[PDB]
RNA sequence: AUCCGGGAGUCAGACUGCGAGUGAUAAGAUCCGUAGUCGAAAGGGAAACAGCCCAGACCACCAGCUAAGGUCCCAAAAUAU
RNA sequence: AAUAGCUCACUAGUCGAGUGACCCUGCGCCGAAAAUGUACCGGGGCUAAACAUAUUACCGAAGCUGUGGACUACACCAUUA
RNA sequence: GCGGUCGCCUCCUAAAAGGUAACGGAGGCGCCCAAAGGUUCCCUCAGAAUGGUUGGAAAUCAUUCGAAGAGUGUAAAGGCA
RNA sequence: UGUGGUGGCGAUAGCGAGAAGGAUACACCUGUUCCCAUGCCGAACACAGAAGUUAAGCUUCUUAGCGCCGAUUGUAGUGAAGGGUUUCCCUUUGUGAGAGUAGGACGUCGCCACGC
C-alpha cells in the first residue's frame, strides 16, 4: 500500500530516538507530507512515531 | 527502651530498604487477624505493645500468634556532628510490613473479646488495620 | 575514621565478538576467570582461560546438555 | 448448575484493570477434554454454591451444551479488596 | 561515517521526570547513572517566574488555521447542550 | 439504711406501617493557633462562573499557510549563465 | 586544624555487554615451593548409623548410606569429582 | 531375529520396587609354576585354567512411589504514551514471567561380529 505521513506536533523536548526516526522518513517542516510504501519496516517507524504523526492511506 | 526480640549479627549495616507492595499472605494459624493495609517500617517497640494489649484481654486461654520479625537495623549519627565521615552506630531493630500481610492472629476466644483485642492492638502501630478471619478453606475443620 | 575505600581496577571481561562474524585467526572471544564456557572446536584456552580461534572462521556458540556452554569456529 | 460461561481472547492487554473497576472476573479453565479457554465469570453466581455446598462441589462448566464437572483449585481473593482474582479452575472426571 | 593535515575553546555546571547511595527513604542538601530544557533560546501559558507544559524569529502586510491553555467583568472567545 | 421506678419479663391492656443490625462505595464536617493590613481563588465576585460523565462551536503564538522582497546551496531548462 | 588516607588485588553498591563517584559497606598484599614444577600410571572426599581391649563426645578398625554437605600454600569471587 | 562389542541425542535415557534367563556369548568361580604385584594381604592389579552355579553382575518384561520434561490460561514486573499525591498510586498501549497444573514419559537412532 501507501501511506501519507505529516508531522504534527514539534520535535523540540523529545529524545534522540525519535528526532532520528523523524529525519530517517523525510519530515522536515510541521505540517510537511511525505508518501511512502506499507513495508514492515515503516510500520515499525510509524509505531515509535504515533504521538507524533498522522498517518493516512492512499 | 525495651526491644525484645533480636537477631545475631551477621553484618552490622544495612541499606536502607526499598518497599512498593505485596500480596497474599493470609490467615494459616488463628481465627482472627489484622491486615496492615498501608507500607511502613515497624520498630520493635510497637510489637511490645502489640503484645500487652492483646494479652490483658486473654485471660485464662486463647493463642497469640505475633507473624512479623525485625530483622534489619537502623543507624543514627549524633546532634553536633556535622555530614561527613562514616555510618553511625546502629540502634533499634526494625522491619518492613508492606500491604496485605498479617500482624497478629488469634484463636480459642469468641469474637467480641477478639474484636476487643485487635482494636487494642491497631492504635499502636502506625498502620490502618483491618479485621480478618479465617474465613474460608477446602476444609476449615 | 573509616578503614574503606579501597578497590581494584576494572579488567574488561565479557564476551568479545558476536555469532556470525567473520574471525581471523588467534583472535580472543570470551575471556574468562574461571572456566565459565569451554571450547569446542578450533578453539583453545590461553593461560587466564580466555578463548581463541585457531583457524578463520564463524564463531557460534552450543550447549553441553544442561549445566555448560561451547564456543567453536566452522569455517566457510 | 448453569453458570456463566463467556469466551475471551488470547491477549487483551491492560484493559484488564478496568476489568477490576467492574466486578469482572478473569478466569482460567483447563482440564480433562478439552484443553483451555479464558471465561468470563460475575461474582454472584458461585455464593449459591458457595453457601449452599461448600468447598469440594461440581461446577457444572458448560460450552453452552452438555456439561462438565470440575474440581475446583483455587477460587482466592485479592489483598484489602475479597473479590475474585487469579481463579485457577481444574476438573477432573466423575 | 573513516583517514591525512592547518586552528581553537572547554576541565566551577544547574534544575526537572526516572533508578540508587550518605542523610532522619529531612532540604533549592550531597554524589553517581539516565533523558530534556537552561548555559548558547527569543514567542504563548502557569498573576508576576533562566531550568515546568506548547513551540525554535532572514524580512514586510490593518489576511487565514490550529497547539498548550481557555470562553460573566478587568481581558479575546458559550451566561453552551 | 430494704424497697415504688409505663410491673426495666408479658398480656394485640390501646392506636394502626414498616422498624432494627451489618458491610462496600461517591461527596462533605470537626480535628485546624503567629507576629506592619484583608492575605494562597490574581482582583472583582460566583450557588454555579464548583465538581463528575459525555458533545459540538469558538478564542489563542514570531508555530503552519497566503502575496511579496533578499541571500545561500543543489538542480532543471536553451546561448547567455 | 587535630584525626584518617595516598600503589596493588577480590566482593557489594553498579540499574543483568563494558565503564561508573562518596572521609559509602567488607577483607588481603610488599610472599612462598627444588618440589606444592613437567610427564606417565593408579585413586575418590566430609560426615552419620551399628559392634569392638585399653579407649574417654571426639584416635586405629569393620560394614552400610552418602553428589560434594570436602580439599585446592596463602583474602575474596569464579571454577574444579 | 538373541547376545556381545561399540557410538551420538538435554535423565522424556534416571532412582527405587517386582518377575524371568544361560544355545552362543558375558560373568562368578579354581590356582599361582612363569611376565607381573601388594608401603602387609593373588581383594584388586598380572598370568596360567574350566569342577559348577544363574545366587550376584548382565539382558528382557511390569510399575508413575522419588526425580526429569511439561502447554494454555490468571497475576506480579515493564518499554513507550499520560494523570494525581509527589514518600507513592492509577489509566490506555506492547510484551510477559516465577509458583500452581492439566499432561508426556519405565527411551530413540547407527555400525560390526557370532550363534540361531
Amino acid at each position: 500500500a501507501e501511506l501519507k505521513i505529516t508531522l504534527k506536533r514539534s520535535v523540540i523536548g523529545r529524545p534522540q530516538n525519535q528526532r532520528a526516526t523523524v529525519k530517517a522518513l523525510g519530515l522536515g517542516k510541521v505540517n510537511s507530507t511525505v508518501t511512502k510504501p506499507a513495508n514492515e519496516a515503516i510500520k515499525g517507524m510509524v509505531n515509535t512515531i504515533s504521538h507524533l504523526v498522522d498517518v493516512e492511506e492512499v | 527502651m525495651l526491644v525484645p526480640k533480636r537477631v545475631k549479627h551477621r553484618r552490622e549495616f544495612r541499606g536502607k530498604m526499598r518497599g512498593e507492595a505485596k500480596g497474599g499472605k493470609e490467615v494459616a494459624f488463628g481465627e482472627w487477624g489484622l491486615q496492615a493495609t498501608e507500607s511502613h517500617w515497624i520498630t520493635n517497640r510497637q510489637i511490645e505493645a502489640a503484645r500487652i494489649a492483646m494479652t490483658r484481654y486473654m485471660k485464662r486461654g486463647g493463642k497469640v500468634w505475633i507473624k512479623i520479625f525485625p530483622h534489619k537495623s537502623y543507624t543514627s549519627k549524633a546532634i553536633g556532628v556535622r555530614m561527613g565521615k562514616g555510618k553511625g552506630a546502629p540502634e533499634g531493630w526494625v522491619s518492613p510490613v508492606k500491604r496485605g500481610k498479617i500482624m497478629f492472629e488469634i484463636a480459642g476466644v469468641p469474637e467480641e473479646v477478639a474484636r476487643e483485642a485487635l482494636r487494642l492492638a491497631s492504635h499502636k502501630l502506625p498502620v490502618k488495620t483491618k479485621i480478618v478471619k479465617r474465613e474460608e478453606m477446602g476444609g476449615e475443620s | 575514621s573509616t578503614s574503606n575505600g579501597r578497590d581494584s581496577e576494572s579488567k574488561r571481561l565479557g564476551a568479545k565478538s558476536a555469532d556470525g562474524q567473520t574471525v581471523t585467526g588467534g583472535s580472543i572471544l570470551y575471556r574468562q576467570r574461571g572456566t565459565k564456557i569451554y571450547p569446542g572446536v578450533n578453539v583453545g584456552i590461553g593461560g587466564d582461560d580466555t578463548l581463541f580461534a585457531k583457524v578463520d572462521g564463524v564463531v557460534r556458540f552450543e550447549r553441553k546438555g544442561r549445566d555448560k556452554k561451547q564456543v567453536s569456529v566452522y569455517p566457510v | 448448575v448453569q453458570l456463566e460461561v463467556k469466551e475471551r481472547a488470547i491477549r487483551p492487554r491492560s484493559l484488564r484493570n478496568q476489568l477490576r473497576h467492574e466486578g469482572k472476573v478473569p478466569a482460567i479453565v483447563y482440564g480433562y477434554q478439552i484443553e483451555s479457554t479464558p471465561i468470563y465469570f460475575e461474582e454472584k453466581d458461585l455464593s449459591k454454591i458457595l453457601r449452599e455446598h461448600g468447598a469440594n462441589t461440581v461446577i457444572k462448566m458448560t460450552v453452552d451444551g452438555k456439561n462438565i464437572n470440575t474440581l475446583m483449585s483455587k477460587a482466592q481473593l485479592d489483598t484489602f479488596t475479597g473479590q475474585m482474582l487469579h481463579v485457577e479452575f481444574l476438573s477432573v472426571n466423575m
